[PDB]
This record gives C-alpha cells, structure tokens and sequence, in this order.
C-alpha cells in the first residue's frame, strides 16, 4: 500500500533479476564458441 | 484423545512388562499393562514444549557499558569505554546456554533486543539525552579505532540509532557458514599441533560496536548496554544429556577442578523415604 | 528359528557371527546412505573405493579388569591406519562416512558385569586444567589406541572423570544417545550402526572426528571365584558407504 | 617495493626444467587477489562460495 | 582470512621448459587474469578494509 | 500479515505438531513387539 | 538450477580451455570443462548483489 | 576449426591440452574397457576407486642430449608409487588397468630430431650376460626412474643395446606395435590410449608387468646454432578403467 501521492516516496525497487555479463565479458563483434578454436 | 483406555484383570502368556534394556530401546509400556484402568481423556497437546516455544522466548545474553566523556587527551577510547565492542556469541551468560546445548546442532533466525539505560554516579546538574548507535562489524570489515572513526559512517554497514532509556530491535537471518550452528564441534581448524580446540574457531560471527553519538556535556554518564536474543524459526538436531557441571569458558566444554557433587547425597539409607 | 539372539553381518570381504546378540542399534533410526546431489556443494565426482573400504577392521584389544574406568575412540581416527581405508584419508581433502562398529565380551554364567556401548556425535572433550585450556590434537586423536579412562592427566590431554563423559555432563544420562548394554548374563556383543551425521554435507576426515565410540564398564566386572579377575574386550568396525573427495598430495598431520 | 607494471608479468626463464613458476595462496580477499575487481568486491561481503576462473595469457 | 574456511593454493612449473628461438634471448612473461565462474556467490554485506579517511572532504 | 519483505522478519513458527519418538526411544534394526519376548 | 552439471573423461579435439584472450572476451569456462564433475545445485539467487541494494542501504 | 593437432584429454581431476599432436593411437584399435563377467575367474567383487586413481601422474622429466639411446618403463611399474594408484595396488592380490600415455617434447622450427614412443606387450628383456642369467626383479622394476639405456650395463640387470630392443629383435621393427613419431618439425607430444593386455583375466600388479613404453631418438637431436645442446623430454600416464581385487595385508618387494 502507498501512503503517498509521488513515486520518489515509495520504497526500494526489487531485483531487477535482469542479469547478463555478456555485454562486459564478451563484447566481441564475431561470436566466439566456447570449444572451437579463439583464431581461425 | 485417550490418556489411558480402560482395561481389567489379565491371565496371559503374553506379558508385556518383561522387556531386555540391553537393546538400546524404552519399550513403550503404560498404565493399562500393569493395573486395571478406566478410561481417561488427555485435554493437552504439548504446545509449549514444542522447542519452537522452548527457544523463542527472549534471554540476556550480553552485558556491556560505554560511557560519554571528554575524549581530549584519551589515547585509547577502546579502553576508555569511549565505545565498546563485542564479540557476538550465545554462551557467555548461561540461563540461555543450557538450553540450546540440549541439542548438537540448532538453526534460528535471531531477533535482538537492545536495552540502553544511563546512570550518573556523580554530580550533574541533569540527564542528558543521548542516542546510542551499535553497527555490525562483520569479519573483514574495519574495525572501530576512535568513538568517532570514518568506520561508524557504516556506509555498508547495517547499524540503529536509539535513545538511551529506549530500546532497539531488528532480526537477523541465520547467518552461519553451514546448514545448522554447531552446539559442540569435536574438531580444529585445521590440523595445527597447537591449534585451538571446540567450536570458537567456527562461530567466526563477528562482532558488535557500540557508541553514544552525543559530544561531552560537562558531567559523565555511564550507559550500560543489555542485548537479549530470541530465537525464532527454530529447527534443533540430536538430543544430549544436560549440563551437569558449572560453565569455565565461552566455547569449551571444561568444567571447573575440585568441584562439587552434584549428585545430592542421601540423609539417610538407600532404603530411606 | 530365526532369533534376535544369533546374526551374521558381511561387509566386503569380512564376516561376523554372534549367537548372543541383543538386538542391534541404527542411531536415529537411519542407515548410513552416500551423499545426495541435492545436499551436495563441492562439485568434484567423489571416489567409493566401495569393498576395499567398506570391510571390518578389528581393533586390538582392551583389558576389562576390576579397575577399569572405560575406554573412548573418536572415528574415523580409530581407522586412520586401517588398510585402504586410512589411506584414502590421508589423501583425500574431504570424505565422509557411516560404520557398523560391533562391541564383543564374552564370559561365563557365573560371571556379573554390565558395559555401556554409546555412541556419542560432536563429543567435544574438556580439559581437565579448568579455565578454557585447550586440549591439544594429539589428545583426541589417539588412533586405534583409543583413550583410557583410567590413565592420568597429562598435559594438553583432556579429563578422564567418567561420572562426567569428559564433558561436564552425567554418566546416567548418556541414554538418551544410541547405545546398548552388553550384560554378561544376556548379551556378549554390542552393534550400532552410525549413518553420517554432521552440519555440512561432507567434511575433513582429519581436523574433525564426528563420532567417539565409548565403553563404560557400570555394573564391576565380577567373576567365579579363582577365576582369573578379568576379561578381554574386542572392537571391530567397518566403514559403511564410505565416499572420499578431493585428491591431492596427502595430508601431513602432528605428531 | 613500489607499485610498478611489473608486478603484473610473471618472468619465464629459458631453458629451466623441474622448476617452480610462481606459488599463491588462494585468500581472495588479500594478498595478490585483493586489489583485482574480484578481491575488490568479495570485500564488500563477508562470504563467498563458487569456482575461480585463473587464466594465463603467453607474451 | 579465515583458516577452517581457508582455500587451497595454486602453484605453476615448467612441464618441459621454455626454448626461445635463435637470434632471441631474456625473459619472457606471462600476464595472469582471475574471474568468478557463473557458479559464485557471495552475501553478507559489509564495509570495505580497502578506503578509509580522516576528515571530512571539501571541494 | 506480514509488513517486512525478509522472512527472518516474521513472528515464531507454529507447533511442529510433528512428535515421534520412535527415532529415540526405539532405534532397534528388528522391531521389537510389547507382550512379544524381547529376546527369542 | 544446477551450480554444476556431471561430467566424465573427455579425449577431443574440441578444446574449450585454450582462448586467445587478446580478444577482450572472458569466455564462460567452467570447473566442468577441465576436471570431472557430479551435479549440485546453486541454491541462491544473487538478490543481496543488486545493485538496488548495494546502493539502497 | 577441429585440427588433427589440437587435443584435450581430461581424465580424473587432470585435464592435457596439446596444441600440436600427431593423431592419437588407440592399440590394436581396443580401447580400454572394465573386466566382463563372461571372463572372470576370481569370484570377489573388485573395487573400481574411479576419480582417485584414474588421473594423470607426470614422471620426471628427461634430458635429450646428443648421445642419449633412449629410455624404457614398464606399467604398472612407473605408477608403484602414485597417489592412491599405488596403494591399492600394493594392498589388493589381483589389479587390471589400460592406460593413457603422453609423451612430450618441444622445440623450435630450427631443431631437428626424431623419437619413436613405442608400446610393447610383454617385453621380457635379455640378461647382457648371454647364456640363461636371468634379469634380476629390482632390474626390471626401476619404478619412475625406468631403464636408461646409454647407462652401464650392471650385474643382474638386462641388456641395453638400442639396435636389439633389449630381446634379440631389430630396432627397425619395432614399429610392429602401437607407436608414434615425436618429429620435432611436425608434432611435439605423442598419445598412446593402452587396452588391457593379458592371457588372464587379472593378474598380480607386482610380480608381472605387462607393458614397456620405450621412448627412443632415431634421428640425433639437433639444436640452431649456440643453442643449449638438449630438450628435456616429459612422460605422463593416466591409468584409466582400473579394477583391484583380492584385498589383504600388504605385499612387501624385493629391494
Ligand atoms: C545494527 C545491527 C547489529 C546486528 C547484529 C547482527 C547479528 C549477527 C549475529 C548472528 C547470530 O550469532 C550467533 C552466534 C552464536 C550462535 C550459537 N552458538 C552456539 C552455542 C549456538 O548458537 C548463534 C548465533 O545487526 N544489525
């Protein structure tokens, strides 16, 4: 229940249980698959 | 329910009360396999026996005291009791202590207590109104120098801010390592020739910092801190038999040299009534 | 015909018969299983040497005389010599494990005596100096020698006191763990079988002993008159769904 | 004995053979571990549980 | 650093040996990353050994 | 009603209910009957 | 969800440990793509890591 | 992008990676397999430590040089001593295995050489002495040092004549059985995958080896110019689908 009118006074959000790393630990422009070889 | 069912005279081959202790079991006998009985109805359930009920119930678990004073010149607030510190545990004052070591392993969510009361043992013109403020300091995590270190900005840190006289309450989840918190722990933590014995080397919890947030006024007050837990959620594994000696150390299971009998002798014969 | 009385127990490669039996214990009513993946952590495939593991060892033996106190052996220490078993210990980071431990006496129907066999989990021990000394590691892992009860204090060592089970609790109250009686005048073995019992799902078979097996004489021995005053104790223990993990270079551990 | 970018090569010597390239404990949160972004952030928590990936790239 | 909970050590020697190639000499070195495979977990917030201060900042 | 997200926030748990001494009083491998000879 | 599936010996030709980490990629390997593994499950869903809550205190 | 030369074998809780190979052989084209019921004899069930024993042991490494003839092991001799793989195999009366074997070596596109690794099926060797002398055990069990064939002959000890396989057969045929070329230019380690080989079942692991892995240079090392004169050579081994049988007290060897 909100008591109040604006949303800046409303609690924390809740886990965004988004959660992907590849944009940091594979932000490679050709995909790699893991198991076939790094260079070609 | 039935407490006991009615039952009349036997003549049996069947004899119920002759049993062989040296198995291991507690046959189940009752009233009705020895005498004539009636029938009788329970009228209980054993709820407050449950260990839920059993543990959930707040105990003292910690004294301490810190006081408010000028720091000028304290080359050592810890000593000064300009903050005091403590190291979390469930077994240095014993009414509490007894009652969890009736199991081996236990597992609980705490919630805590905190009383706070001041006393001003000498001459002021008045009480001030003071707010203590206790932080958590886990294990790893820097630990307070000064009553007033960057530490007790608690940035990460879950720490409340209560007036003295007031009392502060908030639950923490079971925190511990494995599946249950070790009532006893046959073990080391490693295998050192001198390493330390028992469980103090696995309820690794941390400690507890407290401090008054309020500067000098001209007088001292003398604040003495009360922590008591409850448990609640309460789940306790293998029964053992009750501590019959008096407690020497948080953490080890030694008792005291030239103790007393605890047994009650007789005034009197065995036949004695 | 079958009776309580006589048993047959065959585990690897070793058999045991008793035909005076008194029942047989299962602590807590369990039976030793291996380890589920649903209460597994270490992803490491463990090792079950099975047969070569899971075997009777027999202990050499005590003396049962009018003096004696009782005798106490932590597990697995007990075995930490005993074939494959001991060196899969020594090698392994972790391992873990239930056992079939069988007690044995036998006498005559004019002897008397009554032993306590328990089976005591986290049976952590006190010192006999007070305070909170500690005691040291070589004191609770006295191997296959066990600890007796009615040697003397040493130093470092723990309280030998029997009326307070080397930890400040009564003898009479050791009942309420697994345990059975052996009495010269019923009984003449003792067996209880131990499943695993610790707060994670495995552990390290060096630094922490999950389970002393204690033999307390309570009622003297007494026997027929010119009877040589005493009889001999055996134990015999076999490791039961043993699982090891963790394989390296073999541990080193004091003294 | 100051830092330096050197402390992040791990020398090879030619030629030697039976011999011991480098040793670590594995404390994550001191010593070698504690200033990466992993030692970095296993010190905002107080425990940890999982598996280390541990890479070595030859130059 | 806690010693029951402690982790293990992890260690690198040469198998064969290192072999440069001629007209090539010194040492060569090898970088060494760490990561956390997707298995990790870590909780128990708390404050970090690694920042501290003695008075407030100021621009 | 629950005001607080954590279930660590929670009030006491309920009678377990549960009760079975069996697991202790009667930890034999053959099942001994009462009125039956305990030992045959 | 599993934290490890099980997996046996392994003789291929298809190497998943080998990267070329000039690449500025860290490939996801695994403990079960180098030793033999059992399954065990993750228990945990990372909640106390959000960053609504490493900031939110 | 799979190459021929690329290569894992992850066996245990030990994992190989090698990024020039030469194909593997698989001897007689059998991969190892665990003992059939069809073909036992010995009615005990046998223990199979899996994880514990199934993993790659390294040896220590040799020195190629110019005048090196060429070093020979035998299996399960190599391994007497490693890990729980030696214990068991102390400790059980009957044990069986097949093996990986990887040899390994490398240089630069400026050295030349070239070893044969080779697999031979019972190797008995010849005493140097002629006649009938026989080849005394410590002889033909020199354990993870194995036999180097450019040391002198001793008394007791065989023959080590490269030119005669050790027997009285030509270097030139040896490539009969299971081999591979180390050619410095082309490969750089060598894998043999060894089935169990035997007219029995299972057999004693100390009184009878059942392989000799023989790693000889035939084409003389070669180093560029003001180089180091020598390669160090390494061999790892992986027991794999090991059985033991027939546990016991402990066998005690000669020397
Ligand atoms: C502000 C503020 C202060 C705190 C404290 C957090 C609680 C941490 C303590 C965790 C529980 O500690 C223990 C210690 C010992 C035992 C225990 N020892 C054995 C005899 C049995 O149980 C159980 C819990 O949190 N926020």
């Amino acid at each position: 229940i909100n008591y109040y009118k604006d949303a800046a006074s409303t609690s924390s959000a809740g886990q965004s249980l988004s959660m992907d790393p590849s944009k940091f630990t594979e932000p490679v422009k050709d995909l790699m698959l893991k198991g076939a070889p790094a260079l070609n | 329910t039935v407490a006991s069912i009615s039952s009349g005279p036997k003549h049996t081959q069947k004899v119920p009360i002759l049993t062989a202790n040296e198995t291991g079991a507690t046959m189940p006998v009752l009233p009705s396999d020895s005498i004539e009985t009636r029938t009788t109805y329970m009228h209980f359930n054993g709820s407050e026996t449950d260990v839920e009920c059993f543990l959930g119930r707040a105990a003292c678990v910690h004294v301490t005291e810190i006081q408010n004073k000028d720091a000028t010149g304290i080359d050592n607030h810890r000593e000064a009791k300009l903050f005091n510190d403590w190291k979390i545990s469930l077994s240095s004052l014993v009414q509490l202590r007894k009652k969890l070591e009736l199991f081996t392993y236990v597992r609980f969510d705490s919630e805590y207590t905190i009383l706070a009361t001041a006393s001003q043992p000498d001459s002021a013109n008045y009480s001030s109104n003071l707010v203590v403020q206790a932080m958590y300091v886990p294990p790893g995590a820097p630990n307070p120098k000064e009553w007033d270190d960057y530490t007790w900005q608690s940035a990460s840190n879950p720490s409340v801010f209560f007036k003295v006289g007031d009392t502060s309450r908030f639950s923490v989840p079971y925190v511990g390592l494995a599946s249950a918190y070790n009532c006893f722990y046959d073990g080391y933590s490693h295998d050192d020739a001198e390493t330390q014995y028992g469980i103090t080397v696995l309820n690794h919890m941390g400690s507890m910092a407290f401090r008054i947030v309020n500067e000098h006024d001209e007088h001292k007050t003398l604040v003495k801190i009360r922590v008591y837990h409850r448990a609640k959620h309460v789940e306790a594994w293998i029964p053992r038999a009750p501590r019959a000696l008096p407690y020497t150390s948080i953490g080890r299971t030694n008792y005291p040299k030239n103790t007393e009998p605890v047994i009650k002798k007789r005034k009197g014969d065995i036949k004695s009534y | 015909g079958y009776s309580d009385r006589v048993q047959q127990i065959t585990l690897g490669n070793s058999t045991i018969t008793t035909q005076e039996a008194a029942n047989a214990v299962v602590c807590y009513a369990e039976w030793p299983e291996y380890l589920p993946d649903v209460d597994a952590s270490d992803v490491n495939k463990t090792s079950k040497p099975d047969t070569s593991v899971c075997r009777f060892y027999t202990l050499d033996s005590k003396t049962w005389t009018t003096g004696s106190k009782g005798w106490c052996w932590k597990l697995p220490d007990a075995l930490k010599d005993m074939g494959v078993f001991g060196q899969n210990m020594f090698f392994h980071s972790l391992g873990r494990s239930g056992y079939t431990v069988h007690v044995q006496c036998n006498a005559t129907k004019f002897h008397s005596g009554c032993l306590l066999v328990v089976v005591i989990p986290e049976h952590q021990l006190a010192s006999h100096e007070g305070g909170n000394v500690s005691v040291k590691y070589t004191f609770t892992h006295p191997g296959e020698r066990g600890i007796d009860l009615s040697s003397a204090n040493e130093v470092g060592g723990p309280v030998k006191d029997v009326l307070y089970n080397m930890n400040g609790t009564l003898l009479g109250n050791l009942l309420i763990f697994p345990h059975q009686f052996i009495n010269l005048r019923t009984n003449n073995t003792a067996t209880i079988v131990i499943p695993y019992i610790n707060s994670v799902p495995i552990d390290s078979m060096t630094r922490h002993n999950n389970v002393s097996l204690m033999v307390i004489p309570i009622a003297p021995l007494t026997v027929p008159t010119g009877a040589t005053p005493s009889l001999p104790i055996t134990v015999t223990i076999a490791p039961m769904c043993t699982e090891f993990s963790g394989i390296r270079s073999k541990s080193i551990v004091p003294q | 004995t100051k830092d330096e970018v050197n402390s992040y090569l791990i020398p090879l010597n030619a030629n030697r053979q039976n011999e011991q390239v480098f040793g670590t404990n594995l404390f994550i949160g001191d010593g070698v571990f504690k200033t990466t972004l992993l030692g970095e952030i296993v010190q905002y928590y107080t425990h940890w549980s999982g598996s280390l990936r541990f890479s070595l790239m030859y130059t | 650093p806690d010693t029951y909970t402690s982790a293990g050590f992890l260690s690198c020697w040469y198998q064969t040996s290192l072999i440069l190639p001629p007209e090539t000499t010194g040492q060569v070195y090898l970088l060494s990353f760490i990561s956390a495979c997707p298995d990790f977990k870590l909780r128990l917030m708390k404050d970090t050994q690694t920042i501290s201060q003695t008075v407030a900042l100021t621009e």
